[PDB]
């Protein structure tokens, strides 16, 4: 599911501005 | 019969450009104030919750480290930041109370809002109902309304940034990349997921951004996951170019229709930025039962409301590595800073 790929990704914690 | 937008906006305006043409200066130090925990990081600073030794209350201060921000090359951002939220004046935005600099630090002492970032909730619960998440992206919309009849492009819209006041509603922090322009701009700066494609594209633009990062918000929200995800920057942004975008099944027709047009690749077609302006978003099928005035008003029974735990309780707030605040005794980078 969508969900789960996004959960195992590396970007669920805060994400920082470039 | 109505109290006029159009005429509410015209003073807000005379009042805004008062302060952003004499802002203030210099009205509280250091040594006022208690520092008690870091309340949370970016690229450029820590905030941390201290209490101000007189009074007792609690307040937010960013703390901005002066060599760290010229090595960064964003001095001119920091000299907006401070100018900008001196001047401003919306229900949705953090108060800023005091601001002051010493030989080594900038400081923004903000109210402080002990219910949490939308960005803990939202990732808590997982997603909002689209009442939830339509409730708040009201208040960006006139947030994003009030700042851009300011001249003013926000360009950091994201959850992180979003606070939750023990009313329910929200306030938005950080405006590091906050500007005030007439046309178009060119910098490359945001969060990568909430990019437009025209910062992408290193193309000029101009406050359409923000009804994109709208888009990409509600999507979130909505979703529980942004509309373009991936694990490096890189190919997050060849999606957003792409820029099919795909929703959950749960989606309502209607918000799936405000979302593509919001998050339009084509400037000429995005919402917010046609003819009619924000009313095109205000008057969307998504937003039907939205009462726009009944939201400026604070007036709606909102969704949630944070566990209250104060006056100074920071556990909707996640712990962070403490840093002590060293200040030099020689001053650091003086005339880069003289108008802060
Ligand atoms: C976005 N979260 S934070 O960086 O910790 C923050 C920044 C600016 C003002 C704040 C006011 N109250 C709480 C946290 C605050
Ligand atoms: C002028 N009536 S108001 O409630 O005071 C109000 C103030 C600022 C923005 C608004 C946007 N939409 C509706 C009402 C709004």
């Amino acid at each position: 599911t969508t969900y789960a790929d996004f959960i195992a990704s590396g970007r669920t914690g805060r994400r920082n501005a470039i | 019969e109505q109290e006029s937008v159009k005429e509410f906006l015209a003073k807000a305006k005379e009042e805004f450009l008062k302060k952003w043409e004499s802002p203030s200066q210099n009205t509280a130090q250091l040594d006022h104030f208690d520092r008690i925990k870091t309340l949370g990081t970016g690229s450029f600073g820590r905030v941390m919750l201290v209490k101000h030794k007189e009074t007792g209350n609690h307040y937010a201060m960013k703390i901005l480290d002066k060599q760290k921000v010229v090595k960064l090359k964003q001095i001119e951002h920091t000299l907006n930041e401070k100018r900008i939220l001196q001047a401003v004046n919306f229900p949705f935005l953090v108060k800023l109370e005091f601001s002051f600099k010493d030989n080594s630090n900038l400081y923004m002492v903000m109210e402080y809002v002990p219910g949490g970032e939308m960005f803990s909730h939202l990732r808590r619960i997982g997603r909002f109902s689209e009442p939830h998440a339509r409730f708040y992206a009201a208040q960006i919309v006139l947030t994003f309304e009030y700042l851009h009849s300011l001249d003013l492009i926000y360009r950091d819209l994201k959850p992180e940034n979003l606070l939750i006041d023990q009313q329910g509603y929200i306030q938005v922090t950080d405006f590091g990349f906050a500007k005030r322009v007439k046309g178009r701009t060119w910098t490359l700066c945001g969060t990568p997921e909430y990019l437009a494609p025209e910062i992408i594209l290193s193309k000029g633009y101009n406050k359409a951004v923000d009804w994109w990062a709208l888009g990409v918000l509600i999507y979130e929200m909505a979703a529980g996951y942004p509309p373009f995800f991936a694990d490096q920057p890189i190919q997050i942004y060849e999606k957003i170019v792409s820029g099919k975008v795909r929703f959950p099944s749960h989606f309502s027709s209607d918000l799936k229709d405000l979302l593509r047009n919001l998050l339009q690749v084509d400037l000429t077609k995005r919402f917010g930025n046609l003819k009619n302006g924000v009313n095109d978003i205000k008057n969307h099928k998504w937003f039907a039962t939205t009462d726009w005035i009944a939201i400026y008003q604070r007036k709606v029974e909102a969704p949630f409301i944070p566990k209250f735990k104060g006056p100074g309780d920071t556990s909707n707030f996640d712990d962070y590595e403490e840093e002590e605040i060293r200040v030099s005794i020689n001053e650091k980078c003086g005339k880069e800073f003289t108008e802060f």
